[PDB]
RNA sequence: GCCCCUAAGCGUGUGCUAAGUGGAAAAGGAUGUGCAGUCGCGAAGACAACCAGGAGGUUGGCUUAGAAGCAGCCACCCUU
């Protein structure tokens, strides 16, 4: 499942959410493609949720790319602990999401079943985002 | 209006012929006994009878010639029809024949027209799989 | 929870302008 | 869910004996990254975290997972309600591992199950519709794999699967022609139908034999396992090949609860033969004329349906 | 079809470019080979109009106030949430 | 009745309905009738 | 309805009617297929007897140029397109008042003329 | 803040809401409703419904005694 090879530093604070995207905010590797429109944490587990949807969903055919790769990592201290005594262990790969950016893309020959494989790929995804076009 | 066909030979056979004559009205036997009395000389062709049945009853004797896709398959020179028209086609059967044979059966059965009997029998050979020139 | 969200949301009053002490 | 249920309960009650030490020892460096053991399911995704961490965790969790199938026993003897309710018969494919069960399957029945190279490969046991020489639209059923020494700290996944065998009519055993001792081999998984049996007694029933991997299996052993050794028919390769007898013995050895007792079907109605024709085979359909006079065999219901007009013939 | 109005932009900056968003007037520049910049304003329902049908690239015939003067599409500034166009960058034609 | 937050027409001939205030799926099959509730 | 039909909807009466120096017409319904082709297939030697579009070939008519019949389209028609030959149409049409009288002659275009109630009888009685 | 409790508007003009929404909430579901756009059709007759046909080839070919159009699979044309 996607996961960096290496990481300069172990444990570095959270991912921002603030502000639009200013970058990756087009369809520009294949046909139709996932916007997102909510700032969050996508995480490796479901990014590769949807692209096993949208993969069952296209009969081997089409191709998919994903713009975005969960490298960021989030700590999580052990259960039952107080407070203090450093930083957790790293816990979680995600890529900081924000509005605008598109996170999937499909080119598909077929029109509908393109559609609604990206509509489950949606659903898998925690934020609410929206099917867009290369047309415009 | 019942249609069974058949050749002249065969008598009252159950899986082939079991139809309102036997169900509901004369005796199973003389229905067939009626039909191939009058048409014994057929020799293997299909000579399919359309019996009619009144308030009570009417037995009717009539007839008429193999079905298209047979006598494209009588002529063509095989006894099997292929299951995959237009992916295995088996014999080009030729027009002249077909034209010479079907100058009153089609004028028969819709009209002597001769262009739309041969674009008739080519849609039947494209259905049996053996097409034509 | 009920109490603490009715507390919380309580902040969202013409009177306040949106916060409240201790929201 | 009920993979991910019974093998977690399986682990955590694996770990109850052994709560103290190697277990601290796992957890104290922790997976670091990535474990040599992961959790309830193994492949990264969930269970990634361990197994056992803080033994009240522990406790809960089985409980909650005993709760769990007590809940999926209930779904699973109601999915498994048309069988039992109309007396299909069913055969059961046991295979020791590797044995090609899941590739016989898909051979015979044109079932697209999955075949992958590995001990365990097929998880929950899966079934499918087939039909004998002439009919019978029996079910057949695989089995999960059984390794030597069954570990008894993982009952709950092959509970499933003892029940489904418990429950069916023919059993067929298939091996794989990798070892040495395949003697062995069948002796061991076999010793597991004694306490199947033990518990869920029915009757010990009919067995037949197969052994996959024709193609790349006695390689140095020639025809001796195929006429000197018992009962056994094997053609299936390594890959899939074609099946012959398989599917008459088995039909031959399977239950003949349908009776074959000569009835007599008159015309009557246009097609009343009909019914016969389609329910009860229409073995030697010595059709005549008329009031066509046949034999066939009839289930209880059309024999009984046709008692009065079985007139000899 | 390719002809479209405009208006010089009365005042400039991000208060003006605002409000002429608002009430729908999508600013634009227009300046190349006549090397003189100059900062107008159009209206975004037939500025779209016509891309729709002739593309991003288009020969477009701007009628200015005053005059006529013929430009070429180089850029459009749009909004990746909401898909409008925020400013249009306009290159004459000498011909 | 399958009272569910989701329903959706689950054969061509399920139809759907607002009533009391209350969607419901109504279909000629039984089994496909179902409301939002 | 269609376009393509509407455009040729002039030819689809022009040549026809100047061709045919009388033609039928009359409120059709209820023979079959089988009963339609009894006289228009079946008996077809001089007369192509059809049907077409009685609202849309109103506009037709006047542009073929036939005025008398236009009133007596309002309702279902069954046309007869004759090359001249009337003895024989006349009795073709008065034929079907004994089996089906599901068919009567209405009216219709006589020698480009209309014609009264005693002319649908009188066209050709020998 | 201005119906009474409670000082002061049951204020005026445009609209909107049927939910007591106002007077808590998500993913998601949704023939609720106002408005601004677009694409087909339609006064040469459409959209709903009503009166007749909806045929011949022909039980179209594989399968099956069988499959006539209706378990299933290929073809899926024309005569008027
Ligand atoms: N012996 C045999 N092996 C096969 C056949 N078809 C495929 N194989 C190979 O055997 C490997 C294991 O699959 P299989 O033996 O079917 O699994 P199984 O024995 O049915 C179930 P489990 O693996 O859990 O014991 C597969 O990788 C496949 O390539 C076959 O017909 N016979």
């Amino acid at each position: 499942m996607l996961i960096p090879r290496k990481v300069k530093h172990r444990k570095q604070h959270h991912p921002e959410q603030r502000g639009i995207a200013s970058g990756g905010t087009s369809v520009s590797f294949g046909d139709y493609g996932i916007q997102a429109l909510e700032h969050a944490y996508i995480t490796n587990r479901q990014i590769e949720s949807a692209r096993i949807a949208i993969n069952r969903h296209i009969k081997r055919g089409g191709k998919v790319w994903i713009n975005i790769f969960p490298d960021r990592p989030l700590t999580k201290k052990p259960a039952e602990t107080r407070m203090g005594s450093g930083k957790g262990s790293p816990e979680w790969w995600v890529a900081n999401v924000k509005p605008g950016r598109v996170l999937f893309e499909l080119s598909y020959p077929d029109e509908k079943t393109a559609r609604d494989a990206l509509t489950r790929a949606i659903h898998k995804l925690p934020i609410k985002a929206r099917i867009v076009t290369r047309e415009e | 209006l019942i249609k069974l066909q058949i050749q002249a030979g065969q008598a009252n056979p159950a899986p082939p012929v079991g139809p309102a004559l036997g169900q509901h009205g004369v005796n199973i036997m003389e229905f067939c006994k009626a039909y191939n009395a009058a048409t014994e000389s057929q020799r293997g062709n299909v000579i399919p009878v359309e019996i009619t049945v009144y308030e009570d009853r009417s037995f009717t004797f009539a007839l008429k010639t193999p079905p298209a896709a047979k006598l494209l398959l009588k002529a063509a020179g095989v006894q099997k029809g292929s299951g995959e028209p237009h992916k295995t086609k088996v014999a080009k059967v030729t027009w002249d024949q077909v034209r010479e044979i079907a100058e009153t059966k089609k004028a028969d059965l819709n009209a002597n027209d001769i262009d739309a009997a041969a674009k008739i029998i080519a849609g039947t050979a494209r259905s049996m799989g053996i097409t034509v020139e | 929870a009920k109490r603490g969200r009715k507390k919380r949301d309580r902040k969202h009053s013409k009177a306040n302008h949106g916060k409240r002490p201790n929201a | 869910r009920e993979g991910k249920a019974q093998v977690s309960l399986a682990q955590m009650e694996y770990m109850l004996p052994r709560l103290r030490g190697w277990g601290e020892s796992m957890s104290r460096q922790a997976g670091g990254r990535a474990g040599g053991a992961g959790g309830g399911v193994g492949t990264r995704g969930p269970g990634e975290t361990k197994i056992e961490t803080d033994r009240r965790r522990i406790r809960e969790r089985m409980a909650k997972l005993r709760r769990e199938i007590r809940d999926m026993k209930k779904i699973r003897d109601t999915q498994r309600g048309s069988r039992r309710r109309s007396e299909i018969p069913s055969v059961a494919i046991v295979g020791y591992t590797n044995a090609g069960k899941s590739s016989l399957l898909n051979a015979l029945t044109g079932a697209g199950v999955l075949v992958e190279n590995a001990l365990f490969a097929t998880l929950e046991p899966t079934t499918r519709r087939g039909e004998f020489e002439d009919g019978r639209p029996f079910v057949l059923t695989d089995t999960v794999g059984f390794v030597r020494h069954l570990p008894t700290q993982l009952v709950e996944a092959f509970r499933s699967t003892l029940e489904e065998v418990v429950d069916a009519d023919l059993l067929i055993h298939v091996v794989d022609g990798s070892d040495v001792n395949p003697l062995a081999q069948i002796n061991a998984v076999r010793t597991v139908i004694n306490e199947v049996v033990a518990e869920y007694d029915i009757a010990p029933p009919p067995e037949l034999l197969v052994v996959n991997k024709i193609d790349a299996a006695t390689g140095v052993g020639l025809a001796q396992l195929r006429r000197a050794l018992p009962d056994a028919v094997f053609v299936s390769a390594r890959t899939g090949d074609g099946l012959d007898k398989l599917r008459s013995r088995m039909g031959e050895l399977v239950e003949s609860t349908d009776a074959t007792v000569d009835v007599t079907i008159p015309y009557d109605r246009g097609d009343l033969v009909a019914r016969v024709h389609t329910d009860g085979h229409v073995d030697a359909t010595e059709h005549t004329d008329a009031g066509t006079r046949i034999k066939a065999r009839v289930p209880a219901p059309l024999a009984a349906t046709l008692r009065e007009y079985a007139t000899f013939a | 079809p390719n002809k479209l109005t405009a208006n010089v932009r009365t005042r400039t900056g991000k208060g003006a470019s605002r409000q002429a968003r608002r009430d729908g007037k999508v600013p634009a520049v227009l300046y190349g080979h006549g090397t003189d910049p100059q900062h107008l304003e159009l209206n975004a329902r037939d500025f779209a109009a016509v891309l729709r049908s002739h593309g991003t690239n288009a020969i477009l015939t701007l009628d200015i106030e005053g005059t006529e003067q013929l430009a070429l599409t180089k850029a459009l500034d749009v909004h990746p949430i909401r898909r409008n166009i925020q400013h249009a960058d306009l290159l004459v034609v000498q011909r | 009745m399958k009272v569910n937050p989701s329903v959706k027409p689950i054969c061509d001939k399920c139809r759907v309905i607002r009533r009391h205030g209350r969607v419901m799926v109504i279909c000629s099959d039984p089994r496909h009738k179902q409301r939002q509730g | 309805m269609a376009k393509a039909d509407k455009a040729t909807a002039v030819a689809d009466i022009a040549e026809q009617f100047k061709a045919s120096t009388a033609t039928v017409v009359t409120e059709y319904r209820g023979l079959t297929v089988a009963n339609l082709a009894e006289l228009r297939r079946a008996l077809g030697d001089s007369a192509t007897y059809t049907v077409a579009k009685n609202t849309l070939v109103k506009r037709a008519a006047s542009e073929a140029g036939i005025e008398g019949l236009d009133e007596l389209f309002a309702g279902p028609t069954a046309i007869a397109f004759v090359k001249g030959e009337a003895v024989d149409a006349a009795k073709a049409i008065k034929k079907f008042a004994k089996d089906n009288k599901a068919l009567v002659i209405k009216g219709g275009y006589m020698d480009g003329k209309a014609l009264s109630v005693a002319d649908v009888e009188k066209i050709a009685d020998l």
